[PDB]
């Protein structure tokens, strides 16, 4: 019923987020405690929880050893992508907004 | 080649108030990429302005946020190699000032004396930072020197000046180790006069 409708969303968002960014969500702590039903929409929350596991800054050296996962994503879509200041948090967050949006 | 990281009027700003952070370098870098670490880490690309055969980029900071404190720094891109980014820049830390008590500097023996006498600044305050910045107007690097004495229930912090050479308004700052990129309110400047 609607329980299975909140799972099929909630698999939307977590495959969305994996796929785009190029990671896995599996042993994330921070990103699976936000797969319920009211935090797995909150597209700030999930966006913050993806710089601070991920830690998409520390890509311009490498990547942080505990993972350089979304090294790939940050190098396409931020250090080298192909005017005004742009923010790798703001790009992050827009990310995500579109994964919730799409999620259906 | 290591780009140059500078803040204008300067890396001391105040709640609200507005602080540029240019970016530049004599090597023709198409992108520069500006790194905060602090609270809340991020990057900014912003885009290289060549000219003077000089290549620049501001980032600014109209309001400034207590997020956006921190250790910045610049490396410099070329579409070129995009992969290969620069050596990074000097960190340059971005404090917000004016949060705790303002410390008040005094001169031993006294704020005028003649060249070749020995004078000592001190900085004192009730709150115990863990630091006080001694910083002297128009030079960059601040002196740092942790509280020896404790007189009349304040501690102080005084920074020997050796023999007089010559004068300047002095300022003075408390920090705490918790909270690194926040500072005092100054304290009224000292002048000194040789
Ligand atoms: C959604 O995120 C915002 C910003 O963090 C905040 O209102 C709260 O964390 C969340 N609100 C909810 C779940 O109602
Ligand atoms: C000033 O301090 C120095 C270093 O301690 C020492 O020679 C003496 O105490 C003073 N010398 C003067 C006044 O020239």
């Amino acid at each position: 019923g609607e329980a299975a409708r909140i799972a099929a969303a909630i698999d939307a968002v977590i495959k969305g987020i994996e796929t785009k960014f190029g990671v896995s969500t599996n042993g994330v702590l921070g990103l699976k405690s936000l797969f319920t039903a009211n935090n797995y929409n909150n597209a700030t929350k999930i966006a913050g929880a993806i710089i601070e596991e991920y830690k998409p800054s520390s890509c311009l050296t490498g990547g942080s050893g505990a993972d350089n996962s979304i090294c790939p994503w940050a190098m396409e879509n931020f250090f080298a992508a192909r005017r005004e200041a742009v923010s790798m948090n703001d790009v992050i967050e827009k990310t995500v907004k579109t994964i919730v949006s799409d999620a259906p | 080649r290591k780009p140059s990281l500078l803040a204008h009027p300067g890396p001391l700003v105040k709640s609200e108030e507005t602080v540029i952070l240019q970016c530049w370098s004599d090597v023709m870098f198409e992108h520069f990429l500006l790194h905060r670490e602090g609270m809340f880490n991020d990057t900014l690309r912003l885009i290289g302005e060549h000219h003077d055969g000089v290549s620049k980029a501001n980032f600014s900071i109209s309001r400034m946020t207590q997020d956006l404190a921190g250790t910045y720094r610049c490396y410099g891109s070329v579409t070129h190699s995009p992969y290969q980014v620069s050596a990074p820049s000097d960190p340059l830390d971005i404090v917000i000032i004016g949060l705790y008590e303002k410390p008040s500097l005094s001169a031993q023996p006294g704020p005028t004396v003649l060249a070749g006498e020995n004078v000592t600044l001190s900085c004192s305050s009730r709150s115990s930072y863990d630091m006080y910045h001694l910083s002297r107007e128009g030079e960059a690097h601040e002196r740092r020197l942790p509280a020896g004495p404790k007189v009349n229930g304040t501690f102080q912090a005084d920074f020997p000046l050796g023999p007089a050479t010559h004068g300047g308004t002095y300022r003075c700052f408390g920090s705490f180790h918790d909270s690194p990129y926040e500072w005092s309110k100054s304290s009224d400047p000292l002048l000194v006069s040789v």
